[PDB]
């Protein structure tokens, strides 16, 4: 029989990620943030924030959320 | 930071920049009170944030193995050993004096 | 006077939390989610020289 | 580090590897005690002691003086009788032997006794490697089949004449070496009637007190490796005394 030696201890790096850029600009059509491929697919109405199926196209998604917003009181 | 009641996923980590997926990431799980620091750029500098995110410790023990393979290099670290060298380093009477 | 370390190191070997670390060292303003969600408390001795 | 990458033992530990060490030593005292040379050699110094040439405290480290006296003469009686029994020579050198393990002699015999073996046993293997080299290194001849003509005969012209003879084109070109062949032969004959014995046996000693003395080192080896921390505690007291605290831990490791 023998006895147990004492354990060492190790550790990882905490490997921090990297901040998004979310390069982004409102000239007029209040619908044209850019983040990626459709850029924008942005709607929040209430007390929530509520996610798009974002849509690729700028003018389905900007006349989607108009519609939304019109019959979502 | 902000985990999830369904999954209980963190949904975001403290010390970490919000943005507009985040925001919308965390709202639509269901929180309502949400706070961030307040920092400028010539009167309240985020030095201890910059000094954190360089930090590639995780915690105490990370700490204390670290502090203990810079203090005695190429010596296998031990949590009993380092434990007792970071209480000797400062919080001993008989190795400091502060007359 | 040996090699140098980051200061965040010593702070958290002092059974001290990321969380904690900022409250400490930092001022904490809520912001809510009223209708437009953007309606954040505003202390007015926040808006001077920037 | 290299000190701490060890773990100690326990007391269950230590009584299983000095047990250990006692059957290796048990088990190279019977090889050792098997050889007739080893009595001729405590015969022929018994002799020195009693012709005024030594002394009685360096012929046996006590037992396990008229007793001792009779016994050497009762060995003396039971090597003639077994000189002059040679089918009941193998029975009566095991009689002996265990004789010869009943006296405690002294650690300097028992050495002279092993490096002895050691010495006739490179001689055979000398010319072992001489009778491999002349004809296998030499004739080129086949290592299966010098295998299986030199397995157990190693005296006779078995690797002889069929190397040569065997109808090869390479076989029959080194009758100049055949001298050699032969010298190498009556060399071994030399030897074994120096040794009365056979050759397989001695090798077989050799190889088993070989497998001894490797488990005892690897039982010491394993005990210092234990007590290393012992040793260096011990040391810890005398670092202010002119010495340097390694050199000090090294006497603490060869005490």
């Amino acid at each position: 029989l023998r006895q147990q030696n004492r354990q060492i201890i190790s550790y990882v790096p905490r490997t921090e990620p990297a901040p998004p850029e979310h390069a982004i600009k409102m000239d007029s059509f209040r619908d044209v943030w850019m983040l990626r491929g459709k850029y924008v697919a942005f709607v929040l109405m209430g007390e929530s924030f509520l996610r798009s199926p974002a849509f690729t196209v700028p003018e389905s998604a900007q006349r989607w959320a108009n519609q939304i917003r019109q019959e979502g009181e | 930071d902000y985990i999830d009641e369904s999954t209980g996923e963190l949904i975001c980590a403290a010390n970490m920049e919000l943005s507009l997926d985040l925001l919308a990431k965390l709202s639509q799980s269901g929180h309502k009170r949400i706070e961030t620091l307040f920092t400028n750029d010539l009167d309240h500098g985020p030095y201890i944030s910059e000094t954190l995110r360089v930090d590639p410790t995780n915690d105490r023990l990370s700490a204390l193995v670290e502090i203990y393979r810079m203090m005695r290099p190429g010596e296998p670290p031990t949590r009993e050993a380092a434990e007792s060298l970071f209480e000797n380093l400062f919080f001993s009477e008989d190795r400091y004096d502060l007359s | 006077r040996r090699r140098k370390l980051p200061a965040t190191i010593i702070l958290r070997a002092l059974n001290y939390t990321t969380e904690q670390i900022l409250d400490l060292f930092f001022e904490k303003v809520i912001f809510e989610i009223r209708d437009n969600k953007l309606q954040m408390e505003l202390v007015p001795e926040r808006l001077r020289g920037e | 580090r290299e000190m701490g990458t060890v773990e100690l033992l326990t007391r269950e530990g230590e009584i299983d590897i000095a047990k250990r060490i006692e059957d290796g030593i048990n088990q190279v005292q019977c090889s050792v005690a098997e050889y007739p040379e080893a009595i001729t050699y405590l015969l022929e110094q018994y002799d020195r002691v009693e012709a005024e040439e030594a002394r009685l405290s360096d012929l046996i480290t006590g037992f396990v003086p008229e007793l001792a006296r009779e016994k050497f003469a009762e060995l003396r009686a039971q090597y003639v009788v077994t000189r002059d029994t040679i089918a009941t020579a193998q029975e009566e050198i095991l009689k002996l032997s265990e004789v010869f393990k009943q006296f405690r002699l002294v650690p300097k015999q028992f050495d002279y006794l092993v490096n002895s073996m050691r010495v006739m046993m490179d001689r055979v293997r000398t010319q072992e490697r001489l009778i491999m080299k002349l004809c296998v290194e030499q004739c080129k001849m086949p290592k299966k089949n010098f295998i299986t003509l030199f397995t157990g005969n190693e005296t006779s012209d078995t690797w002889f004449n069929a190397a040569i003879a065997m109808n090869k084109p390479w076989s029959e070109k080194l009758h100049d070496v055949s001298e050699e062949v032969h010298r190498a032969l009556q060399k071994l004959q030399q030897i074994e009637e120096e040794t009365g014995l056979t050759i397989e046996q001695v090798k077989d000693i050799n190889r088993r007190m070989s497998i001894g003395e490797a488990k005892a080192r690897r039982a010491k080896k394993e005990m210092v490796e234990a007590n290393l921390r012992l040793v260096i505690s011990i040391a810890k007291k005398y670092t202010n005394r002119g010495l340097q605290f390694l050199d000090l831990i090294q006497e603490g490791n060869i005490g």
